[PDB]
């Protein structure tokens, strides 16, 4: 299968053309929405802290299929393990709000804490790159704060994807990239 | 009275993975409209498929000429975990998924000038014995050969033919050789085609798969 | 594209683009590769309480020189730009006296050189394109794109639409587009190729739209 | 849609639960990858 | 048997704002007939859209005609946070929420004594440049002149032009300039009209829109 | 558009006067009934309190909103976090029977405890100011008392407002009031 | 009504959740906002 090559089209060949036979699929879990619907970890380091999409690991499969996206909508899940009140504010509120309970305001019921928010920006989709580097302040879900922030977690819900960006894996040292794989105790 | 329930130990235990969803707080929340945003896709292997990303060879996506005659251009690995995948966009996607299963479309653009002419070969050598390292020996695999001409791309698929109905995108230390066989290109000839670029590049192939998403790196 | 009288040994798949008054005939197009869409979101926006107009005249080529290629630079060898950069004209004008505006690129890039050169170019437009490592240099075909092989092709185009988290932009302080052009396979000269390339470009701002009129000393 | 499975309703109204999105006035990738070309483009023997 | 329940973890902690509704105690409670009270309002936004209240230059709601000629009365910040909304009602209520959109009124009227005549200009300058000082250069921007009559007011609409579907109420730190550009009135000339009046009010707009209610402020 | 200023008869110009397009609008978060439907803490200095909403902060949300209108009407639910029994009582009822236990009174059951309350006034309607200030004994929910009374919130159901009254933000020092707004971490 | 969003009606009887409200005999600033005039009062030229 010749094709002029220069002309960027796509081309998609299959084993039929020697005398194979193509199967079927089931990319259900290549699929945006799903593999992006789950909690990844968000270090935090003060007892308040801004709720940001891109604080996810780089390499951790949410921030690192995330990253593989130029722009992105989608709701959001928290769950914080913290104590004392947890207090939620939305996007462009003045910092001083964290410490008000007449907003979103959950009391303590260990372990975590969780909530579904709503995407709180004013663009009709944020970014994950931005040539205009640094992120724009609004490109945010608000803000949380309690007395003490143990450990915060975030899952995306309704997930939208534009624009491919790249994915790389690690470079192997040789040929391949081997290693310690789960396997059943020797005996 | 009231309803007589049983709250069974060993359920409710959080799960960052559980289907459910959170109760909510903050309601009537209206989004800015975005209809027909350009460039959204759907499934990864969408893209993957679409766009064909480059093998690596050293620092290069290309393939060199060495001299006339039966040379052995290249020769590799068929796993994701593959030294010249790494730079190449299906290895990174499949990084977090344990298996898969699949047919894989390798693309070969020769950039020699218009007097420049070659013939080339590729072909998979499944596993059993040790990649040939010359035509001959390796013609008797699934394999294709073809000239350079107006069209400068050719691509070709590698099948997937494995013991089982699917295989590890991941590599164990204790395989020494790729579980998968290899891909060995060749060159039959040339001509004043010395010195001249066969740049190599990969995409998805129609009924490959990826599976069981999984997060092993660092952080 | 395709051309007639037979076959021959030069070129053909003649094409010519227009907007506006200018044109832009090729006796060697491979095609053009469309954008993210075909079609860009709604031109008027809630963001512009309406008050957007379009101007047609804008919508016309521009010339502007990228590099020259020589064999020296090798894999990797990459030449970026952001649209508009310094505009000039009509088109630039627009920019002095609108506070917000939005339109898409049609590029076209010609790196003529002749037949007798190996070596290849791969050509790209890029959103929101903050500096590529070494290795995602590899994965750069995830944009529109096109590629100049000597063998084959004189000129690579690419239609894009406008994008953005915004509906419009203030071009004074964020552009998305982002044109870039990499060497894949270092120029080869032979006996007679031409000594070097030199890469022009030929661009078109698509469906310009403008909002907010500013204040004017001049 | 995502990794959702319960098969009960939720018991939140869905104005609450999520944010409401507005339409202004299927995509993209997935209608490129179709339009890949599979063919020969050649002239097939045997 | 009964029925099994998993009593879900991170499920059930109070909120504040949470949309349930507690459980009763005193029941069988009859409140006496409010029927037609004068004066209800639904939503605030419409007493917002119905009641102008004044801008405030310097302790007053008027501006001065300083004297004949070309002189530019005012020129302020499009932000809920401008020093010359501060005792206006749009602002004491946008205060509590973090976004916005829509159109803003402004209302001009005219004070002066039956011998005084005055032509004024208004306008609305988006940020990109600085605010002009005098009409020509203003007169680039979307406009309105008028000049005075039996018709003591005059209202005009502030265009809602920015690069996202909202914007924020609030003012931040990091923003040295209006964020929303600046509207300035202006005077084109007058007789007999120095000393004069012109009293300055503001009105929500009909598709203006507060949203994402905030509690930020001392207690 | 001219208008005869002295009729105090309302008027809206719009974007269409010289050519723009007026556009939707959604404002649900600025419904009476809806905004004022949350928790507010309310200030408790003993281990008995009377319930009355015009102890909000004058410049918290609800306070601040609720003293926007002159009358009002609303169903209460309240949240206590307290010790012991918490027991409340009915609008005009001798102070003495905080402590009898056949009246509405909740065992502990800690964190906080959660009611839900019939309006129990004599009037038609309340009021947040009066001419006739100190406001009158009878403006009030009842009260309560346990005992201890560590916090207090209360949340108005089913509110109505009449005749609207003013509401003033911050005087700025300068040409607007700048400030510190939630922001993405700088990294 | 107000911030409250569940699909399934309250347990308990409304004459219970609530207090009721007697009548004796839609509202105002409502009514006043649309009446507001929104034309020209002049005559338009172009």
């Amino acid at each position: 299968t010749t094709t002029t090559g220069e002309s960027a089209d796509p081309v998609t060949t299959t084993v039929e053309n020697y005398g194979g036979e193509t199967q079927v699929q089931r990319r259900h879990h290549t699929d945006v929405a799903f593999v992006l619907d789950r909690f990844v970890k968000v270090t935090v380091s003060d007892n308040q802290h801004t709720l940001d999409v891109m604080q996810a690991h780089k390499d951790n499969i949410v921030g690192a299929l995330l990253r593989a996206a130029t722009y992105y909508f989608s709701d959001l899940e928290i769950a914080v393990t913290h104590t004392g009140k947890l207090t939620w504010v939305p996007n462009g509120a003045p910092v001083s709000a964290l410490n008000n309970t007449t907003n979103p305001t959950a009391y303590h019921k260990g372990p975590v804490t969780r909530l579904a928010l709503p995407y709180t920006a004013p663009h009709r989709v944020l970014a994950t790159a931005y040539t205009g580097a640094h992120l724009p302040t609004s490109f945010n879900f608000g803000a949380v704060k309690a007395e003490t922030i143990t450990e915060l977690l975030v899952r995306m819900k309704r997930a939208e994807l534009y624009c491919p960006r790249p994915i790389l894996p690690i470079q192997p040292t040789g040929d391949r990239h081997k290693q310690p794989l789960v396997a059943p105790a020797k005996q | 009275g009231i309803f007589p329930v049983a709250c069974s130990d060993g359920y409710g235990n959080m799960v960052t993975t559980d289907p459910k969803t959170a109760d909510p707080a903050y309601g009537k929340v209206y989004n800015p409209p975005r209809t027909a945003l350009p460039g959204r896709f759907t499934n990864y292997l969408d893209v993957a498929e679409a766009c064909p990303t480059f093998l690596m060879f050293e620092n290069v996506p290309y393939v060199s000429t060495r001299t006339d005659g039966q040379r052995l251009l290249a020769k590799f690995d068929v796993s994701l975990a593959a030294k010249h995948m790494s730079n190449t966009y299906l290895a990174g996607l499949a990084q977090y998924y344990t298996q898969y299963t699949g047919t894989i479309n390798l693309h070969f653009m020769f950039t020699g000038p218009t007097d420049a002419k070659a013939r080339y070969m590729v072909a998979y050598v499944p596993p059993g014995m040790d990649a040939p390292d010359n035509p001959e020996e390796a013609a008797h695999c699934i394999h294709a050969e073809w000239d350079t001409g107006l069209n400068s791309k050719f691509t070709f698929s590698i099948p997937y033919i494995s013991a089982a109905d699917y295989t590890y995108t991941a590599s164990h230390e204790a395989e020494t050789t790729c579980v998968q066989g290899w891909v060995c290109v060749y060159q039959i000839t040339h001509g004043k085609a010395d010195a001249d670029a066969l740049v190599v590049s990969a995409s998805a192939g129609k009924d490959f798969e990826l599976r069981l998403p999984v997060d092993a790196r660092q952080q | 594209d395709k051309k007639t009288e037979e076959t021959t040994l030069l070129e053909d798949r003649i094409l010519t683009t227009r907007n506006g008054h200018t044109t832009s005939t090729t006796q060697s197009s491979v095609g053009v590769t469309f954008g993210y869409a075909t079609a860009e979101d709604s031109t008027s926006g809630p963001n512009t309480s309406a008050l957007e107009t379009r101007v047609h005249q804008a919508e016309r080529f521009f010339k502007m020189a990228l590099f020259d290629w020589v064999p020296s630079q090798n894999f990797g060898h990459m030449h970026k730009v952001v649209l508009p950069h310094e505009p000039k004209g009509v088109y630039g004008g627009l920019v002095k006296s609108y506070a917000y505006m939005r339109n898409g690129w049609d590029v076209e890039v010609t790196a003529v050189g002749n037949q007798f050169n190996g070596g290849c170019l791969l050509v790209a437009l890029v959103p929101e394109m903050g500096d590529i490592s070494d290795r995602e240099k590899y994965q750069l075909t995830l944009y529109p794109h096109q590629f100049i092989n000597p063998r084959t092709n004189m000129t690579a185009h690419i239609t894009v639409p406008y994008v953005g988290v915004n509906r419009y932009d203030q071009y004074k302080q964020h552009r998305p587009w982002t044109l870039v052009v990499m060497v894949v396979a270092p120029l080869t000269t032979n006996t007679a190729g031409a000594q070097q390339i030199k890469v022009y470009a030929n661009i078109a701002p698509t469906n310009v739209h403008v909002a907010g009129e500013l204040p004017s000393k001049e | 849609s995502g990794n959702t499975g319960s098969i009960i309703n939720n018991y939140y109204m869905q104005q609450y639960q999520n944010s409401m999105d507005t339409q202004l006035g299927n995509d993209w990738f997935s209608k490129l990858a179709s339009s890949a070309f599979s063919g020969l483009f050649g002239a097939l023997l045997a």
